[PDB]
RNA sequence: CCUCGGUUGGCCUCGGAUAGCCGGUCCCCCGCCGGGGUCCGGUGCGGAGUGCCCUUCGUCCUGGGAAACGGGGCGCGGCCGGAGAGGCGGCCGCCCCCUCGCCCGUCACGCACCGCACGUUCGUGGGGAACCUGGCGCUAAACCAUUCGUAGACGACCUGCU
RNA sequence: GGAUGAACCGAACGCCGGGUUAAGGCGCCCGAUGCCGACGCUCAUCAGACCCCAGAAAAGGUGUUGGUUGAUAUAGACAGCA
RNA sequence: ACAGCCCCCCCGGCAGCAGCACUCGCCGAAUCCCGGGGCCGAGGGAGCGAGACCCGUCGCCGCGCUCUCCCCCCUCGGGGG
């Protein structure tokens, strides 16, 4: 039934707390509650971190067990994580999250006016294909 | 052409449990349900705005049945996003759960 | 808010909800609880019966007719714990219960709209999964409620036809895709802003 | 937005042909200023384009203490030509400036209104 | 003696000197407290339970806060402790994993208070050491001591159960 | 006229599971549509309520795109669906309009009321008396009095009266 | 503030505006946790839920959770079957 | 070893340093600048001087310029060093 597990090497999604949308590697599992987490290549330092506010991706790296940044590093970098994050439909719609959300007034006025024109061309798209549909005549 | 004021409701006015201070009111802006969301809203104007029986004079227009008690955003109240208002004169208790304008009108941003 | 609030009481917890429903129509808000026979209770069954069979306990010695008055019914029982949490004998409190409406199942002028969901009330989040429960329907039948059986008799055909319609907008909606698909040279130039602004993934 | 004036008011001019707002003071505390900017650097506002020039004109009420007849008169506000003049001084200058930029121009027709679910304070200006 | 995180202190006093010791020994203690006043405050109670000192009659000539030397390296902790229940004094070995000593004291009042109903008053921790991990003897932290250790999160509940309070998909709860 | 004020875009709907879901498609079975078995996708829900739709300055020259199998009818007539409280919704036929409304451009104009509030909607709102204007329609009961006695303190009740 | 209450807890009082607290609180009544609060314990077919305070004991439980001491076990424990 | 981990080293080197990769403190003679919201405006003859005369732009405190002269940079005498 699972597919993603907590385990050495596993890169997670922080949701929320300090380090919120960033991504790190799990080096170690404390008491059901908290891992030990290492971010070397996206600005998170080793430290403690709950399980409630990760939110684990695809992504499995292989070093040991409570290795050093070194290790975590070269692991995190050979098979780039960040360009395969970033390639993710996960990433993008982050991205998209983000860009909507920094959106101007003017901004805003543009989508308005792209969005009525597409609307509508599509909607006389789909009324053409409704009545296309509708000459069935077949006993 | 459009609303230009948020909508709010008057939830009831500054109290304790059996005692009620009525010079201030609390006010629940729609959207604003976390305390850090409220600095947008402190100092902005806002109105309540009702219909009587009589016309009274409306500024820059004809005499009309509408009347406002305005005022003001002082302060956040809470931490769900309340915020604390004072009227020019003290809100009547039968506007409780109903509309409230916060008006936009010193604006800083 | 201005429109009508309408909550599906399917999956929700009995005390949750109402106070949530409570609050909504003390702060001046229309609210609208369908399905109130779906909603559950923490506990097992028995505990909960017990605890409404103290509450038919619970009658005026001299005049029973002038006595708590026991609703049997899910949406009055939800409506009567509703009454709990609102101030109901004074003014205010009486038009904060006049806002509210409870139905078993779902009613016409509902049926056809999409209802809202708390989560702050909901059972899959708000209890352990380990943890028994019980439903308000079949409490009520069993302490004298009259109409499960036509209840959920209506309730199988509104899903009936709610089956047929949702097949009809999943037929729209595969239509779409396919006129989406079919112009794309005159909406790209369009796609291209929406998606430059984060609509449209 | 073209200039602060004097008394700290804000010239303003959505130029008339677009939206119907000519050289107008306004209070910056009543305005929200938004992120979309044009380059207005070198162009010419008049320097008679002055608090005193924007200033309310009144005529009552001299030679009349007692009203029993009506004074409405001179209510009807006339538009100067001089006003007219440099209405279209700013504005000939100011409109390929705003042309430059794609549909700048209906953003400017456009007026601003609340929608149910957009809030102000989540709004980017 | 409240709490909060505490912090392991390293408190060394003395007797003051008299004309029957001029050097009165030196005596060292670790403190776990949630500050400097309480670490001296539980010093004094203990050297006065122990040697046959008091505050008036001594000084404290040293308290520093101990730093963890080693806070990014998981380690197992056993605590020698004992305290008074509702009918007795008890001494218990507990274990515990935590990165910092100071943590895994904090850890150990918590469960303290949790299970036992042990109020801080009431709790001696009296030894406090890192142990290997063949060296564990509870099993709730034995099953930790895996170099393939994997487990998922099976039922993940809904925190954010109020934005939006109102809303028209109920929650998925597997991920 | 009199009175009561609220409100200031809409969402027209699967069933649900939660140690799992959702979408799409080829073969089997039941009336050309659904149910299964494959197979392919998505899943911190993007076929997303953290969403979607509509989007209000108005016109006049004036070009390029969308459409042109198109929009409007408080225009008529017909049909269908909806009973849990259907108080609603959908589809046809005739007739009458404009080729305008949607996007990007060209072109200038409107009280530009000289910084200022209750502005902007629902809305042709609800309710009550009354006047005028036409069309199509209706001509009743209840109570008292009387009688009954299946009833009865009195009321009430059961009854009868070209 | 303790729902309520001569004595409890906070604090003592001219008429007011603003700020901040005490004791006590912050699902709803009812102001305030609508924190993505932390760690555990607990299921009650009479659960429990806050000084005074408004109800309980001895004695039990192979319910579950911790802890103490002791013992057996690949020289094969324990439990089952013979 | 075809990964790693802990300690001592014969000794370290560079950066940064209670970190702007939000791991864990106490502070400011070892501390300053800027901004926003709210409430308020009580008082009313402050002139040692001219011998006041238009309503004392006054006391304390902190400053700038001139009663010296050279230069420098922008405006067209004014402004800034
Ligand atoms: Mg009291
Ligand atoms: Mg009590
Ligand atoms: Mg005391
Ligand atoms: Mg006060
Ligand atoms: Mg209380
Ligand atoms: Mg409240
Ligand atoms: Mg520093
Ligand atoms: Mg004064």
């Amino acid at each position: 039934v699972f597919r993603r597990f907590v385990e050495v090497g596993r890169v997670a999604y922080v949701s929320f707390g300090p380090h919120a949308g960033k991504l790190v590697a799990i080096v170690d599992v404390i008491d059901q509650n908290r891992a030990l987490v290492d971010g070397p290549c996206t600005q998170v330092r080793r430290q403690a971190m709950p399980f409630k506010c990760m939110q684990l991706t695809d992504f499995i790296l292989k070093f040991p067990h409570s290795a050093h940044q070194k290790y975590v590093r070269q692991a995190w970098q050979k098979a780039d994580i960040n360009t395969k994050w970033a390639a993710t439909r996960w990433a993008k719609k982050i991205e998209a999250r983000e860009r909507k959300a920094k959106m101007t007034d003017f901004d805003r006025f543009k989508v308005m006016k792209a969005k009525k024109m597409r609307n509508r061309i599509i909607k006389n798209e789909v009324k053409k294909l409704q009545k296309a549909a509708l000459l069935k005549a077949s006993p | 052409s459009g609303r230009l004021w948020s909508k709010a409701i008057f939830a009831g006015y500054k109290r304790g449990l059996r005692n009620q201070r009525e010079h201030t009111a609390l006010l629940k802006i729609e959207g604003v349900y976390a305390r850090d969301e409220t600095e947008f809203y402190l100092g902005k104007r806002c109105a309540y705005v009702y219909k009587a029986k009589n016309n009274t004079v409306t500024p820059g227009g004809k005499p009309n049945k509408t009347r406002v008690i305005w005022g003001k955003v002082t302060r956040a109240h809470g931490n769900s996003g309340m915020v604390r208002a004072k009227f020019r004169s003290n809100l009547p208790a039968k506007a409780i759960g109903h509309r409230i304008r916060v008006m936009l009108y010193p604006s800083r941003i | 808010e201005v429109q009508v609030l309408v909550l599906d009481g399917r999956g929700h917890l009995l005390g949750r909800l109402a106070a949530i429903v409570a609050k909504q129509v003390l702060l001046g808000r229309k609210v609208v609880v369908v399905r109130c026979e779906g909603i559950n209770i923490s506990g097992n069954f028995y505990r909960n019966k017990l605890k409404y069979l103290a509450f038919l306990r619970k009658r005026m010695n001299t005049n029973p007719s002038r006595g708590p008055y026991h609703f049997r019914a899910p949406s009055r029982i939800f409506w009567r714990t509703v009454r709990g949490m609102l101030p109901h004998k004074t003014k205010r409190g009486q038009a904060a219960l006049d806002r509210l409406k409870v139905f078993d199942g779902i009613p016409p002028p509902y049926d056809k709209k999409k209802r809202m969901v708390v989560p702050a009330a909901l059972k899959v989040v708000r209890l352990k999964p380990t943890r028994k429960f019980a439903y308000l329907g079949r409490l009520a039948h069993e302490v004298g409620w009259k109409y499960q059986a036509v209840t959920a008799t209506l309730e199988e055909k509104r899903k009936e036809k709610a089956k047929i319609h949702y097949r009809k907008k999943k037929q729209l909606m595969r239509l779409r895709k396919q006129a989406e698909k079919n112009v794309e040279k005159k909406i790209d130039k369009y796609t291209e802003v929406l998606k430059t602004h984060g609509l449209l993934v | 937005f073209l200039k602060q004036l004097a008394s700290g008011l804000l010239l303003v001019t959505g130029p008339l042909v677009l939206n119907r707002v000519p050289l107008r003071r306004t209070h910056q505390k009543f305005v929200i200023a938004t992120s979309t900017k044009i380059d207005i650097s070198n162009v010419k506002i008049p320097k008679h384009l002055t608090d005193a020039y924007f200033k309310k004109k009144k005529l009552r009420k001299p030679r009349h203490q007692e009203g029993e007849i009506f004074d409405t008169e001179k209510e009807k506000y006339e538009i100067t030509e001089q006003r007219k003049i440099d209405q279209k001084a700013v504005d000939s200058q100011i409109l390929p400036k705003i042309k430059a930029i794609p549909q700048l121009q209906g953003y400017l027709r456009s007026v601003f209104a609340l929608t149910n679910g957009i809030y102000p304070h989540k709004l980017v200006f | 003696k409240a709490s909060g995180t505490l912090r392991e202190y390293k408190v060394v006093g003395r007797c003051l000197p008299t004309p029957k010791c001029h050097t009165p020994p030196l005596y060292r203690m670790r403190i776990f407290a949630p500050n400097h006043v309480v670490a001296k405050s539980r010093f004094w109670y203990f050297v006065s339970q122990l040697k046959k000192m008091k505050k008036s009659s001594g000084e404290i000539v040293y308290c520093g806060q101990v730093f963890e030397k080693s806070p990014l390296r998981v380690k197992n902790f056993g605590i020698w402790l004992r305290y008074d229940s509702r009918s007795g004094t008890h001494n218990m070995y507990r274990e515990y994993r935590d990165l910092t000593t100071a943590g895994a004291v904090t850890q150990c009042y918590r469960d303290m208070g949790a299970r036992h109903r042990a109020r801080a008053h009431s709790i001696q921790i009296m030894k406090v050491e890192e142990i290997a991990a063949s060296k564990c003897r509870r099993p709730a932290v034995k099953q930790f001591h895996d170099s393939k250790i994997k487990f998922p999160l099976p039922h993940r509940v809904l925190r954010r159960q109020h934005k939006p309070r109102f809303t028209t998909k109920r929650p998925n709860t597997f991920f």
